[PDB]
């Protein structure tokens, strides 16, 4: 579950996020993909090199997903619904690369946000990503 | 464990610059906090109620100095990865009962922690050949549990 | 999730185990610890020998209650709630060792009621352990 | 592969009693009804809509010799199961784009169908060994992945 505590690190945290989050998407797709290849098997029909606009453009959508997350953490199970019937039901993504995605975009934040990236910060980034995953997979 | 050249030279080259003592601190810390399933192995650690009690606690500074010294042996034998862990792989399965799966989670929060203090210079790059060394360093870990 | 054809197919064939059930999850611990020694770790005050005693007498608890699931399969939070409670934030159990378990019970079934053990109960069973296993690492 | 001489041995004897068409058929239908997801990478076969259908379906069944016959093949070839199947770990990778997170899936379906098959005599150390093989399979397929 996401605590009141966590909600507010997240908040605040995607929120120094603000306009480099689409840029952020993109980074943490390509360090997926480096580091766990078999990612790619989903993206068969993807250019995948090194700043492909087809990778800005997809980074700049699951930055927007997360931001819509945010913007209903209360209801995500409903305002991410469309986007649990694309991914469980027509591509069907296994779930361990929800984990490897997650871990991905903590690295891509981790490197940017030296300063708001503490440890209660961390955890409570882990647990949203973690929530967020469960409905995407459900 | 497949090390191209040029990802044993990106690994050496940024463990170099890597302050031991500290990022070890901080890497068993963020694991307890992050991860608080992981705190029934270091009961004896004291106080690891908060953020604050946990990384801060003088006792998970020094065993985190540790493990990454441990970690340091491994890179300076990344071609025989199970030789050099083969007794701390037995320790930890016979004496203390750690479910291998607990060390890919700490092999994941380091490369948090590297990225946290490199920003920049972690690239995807140097994050894909660090989790090839966390990746091996894990089955190393848990290659003699029986 | 599971369907009213899922919750007929696990009925039946869970009726079918009988008096067996203590003697199944016994044969399916010891198969996941011979299997899967990993999972040892979390039961090191055993006897861990063939055929010793307590895993034995552990079988028939995992098994009756699994029985009393089967029995609850429509509300199994609230009838599982105790056992969640001691496998998540007590014993702080693996995920991942859930789905070693659940094969081994399916690996006894199939062992054991070849004309009961159909794909399509095979199926249902499946989601029925996975369901469980939900329940108790949430 | 570790695999003990008296699992080997344990291994082979019981392959040499399997009827390759029941069981191929049996493992790749009971995937497909299982695990529906997999039935994205088979559109080709045909209608996979009820569990008969499947089951009975020529093109299913055929397939699943053709991958017992790649088992046996590593089966006789323990020792070096990554050179055995890295054709076979290119195709899966390059042609078909399989995610190897589902060749686990199948098997355990397959170890599910040996236990159906057997009763009693697929005891409790010989699903062992066979976990062991079935590991191997498994990683071996994934190891050309790029
Ligand atoms: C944080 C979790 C994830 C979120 C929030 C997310 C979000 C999205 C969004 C917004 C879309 C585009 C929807 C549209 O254009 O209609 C999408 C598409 C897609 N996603 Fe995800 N995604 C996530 C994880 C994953 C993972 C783990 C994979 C596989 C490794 C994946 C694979 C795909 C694929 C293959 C598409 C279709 C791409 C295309 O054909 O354009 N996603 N995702
Ligand atoms: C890279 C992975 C790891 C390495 C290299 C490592 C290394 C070590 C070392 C060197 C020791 C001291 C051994 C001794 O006391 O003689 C140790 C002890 C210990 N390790 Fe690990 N370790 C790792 C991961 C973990 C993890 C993930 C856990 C549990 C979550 C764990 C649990 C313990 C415990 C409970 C002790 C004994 C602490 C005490 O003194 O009471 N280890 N480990
Ligand atoms: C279908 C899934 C499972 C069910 C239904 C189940 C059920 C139970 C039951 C009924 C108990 C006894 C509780 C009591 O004494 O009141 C128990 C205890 C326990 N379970 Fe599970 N369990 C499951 C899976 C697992 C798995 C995957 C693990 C880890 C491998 C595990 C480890 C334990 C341990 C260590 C105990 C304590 C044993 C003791 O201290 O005597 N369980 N479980
Ligand atoms: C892990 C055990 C597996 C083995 C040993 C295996 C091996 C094979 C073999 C021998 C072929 C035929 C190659 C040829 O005729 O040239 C094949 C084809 C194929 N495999 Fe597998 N495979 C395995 C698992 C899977 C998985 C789990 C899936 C997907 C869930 C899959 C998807 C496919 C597909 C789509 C084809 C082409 C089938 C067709 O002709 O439409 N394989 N594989």
């Amino acid at each position: 579950v996401l605590s009141p505590a966590d909600k507010t690190n997240v908040k605040a945290a995607w929120g120094k996020v603000g306009a480099h989050a689409g840029e952020y998407g993109a980074e943490a797709l390509e360090r997926m993909f480096l580091s766990f290849p078999t990612t790619k098997t989903y993206f068969p029909h993807f250019d995948l090199s090194h700043g492909s606009a087809q990778v800005k453009g997809h980074g700049k959508k699951v930055a927007d997903a997360l931001t819509n997350a945010v913007a209903h953490v209360d209801d995500m199970p409903n305002a991410l619904s469309a986007l649990s019937d694309l991914h469980a039901h027509k591509l069907r993504v296994d779930p361990v690369n929800f984990k490897l995605l997650s871990h991905c975009l903590l690295v891509t934040l981790a490197a940017h946000l030296p300063a708001e990236f503490t440890p209660a910060v961390h955890a409570s980034l882990d647990k949203f990503l973690a929530s967020v995953s469960t409905v995407l997979t459900s | 464990m497949h090390l191209t050249p040029e990802e044993k030279s990106a690994v050496t080259a940024l463990w170099g610059k890597v302050n031991v003592d500290e990022v070890g601190g901080e890497a068993l810390g963020r694991l307890l906090v992050v991860y608080p399933e992981t705190q029934r192995f270091f009961e004896s650690f004291g106080d690891l109620s908060t953020p604050d009690a946990v990384m801060g606690n003088p006792k998970v500074k020094a065993h985190g100095k540790k493990v990454l010294g441990a970690f340091s042996d491994g890179l300076a034998h990344l071609d025989n990865l199970k030789g050099t862990f083969a007794t701390l792989s037995e320790l930890h399965c016979d004496k203390l009962h750690v479910d291998p799966e607990n060390f890919r989670l700490l092999g994941n929060v380091l490369v948090c922690v590297l990225a946290h203090h490199f920003g920049k210079e972690f690239t995807p790059p140097v994050q894909a050949a660090y989790q090839k060394v966390v990746a091996g360093v894990a089955n190393a870990l848990a290659h003699k549990y029986h």
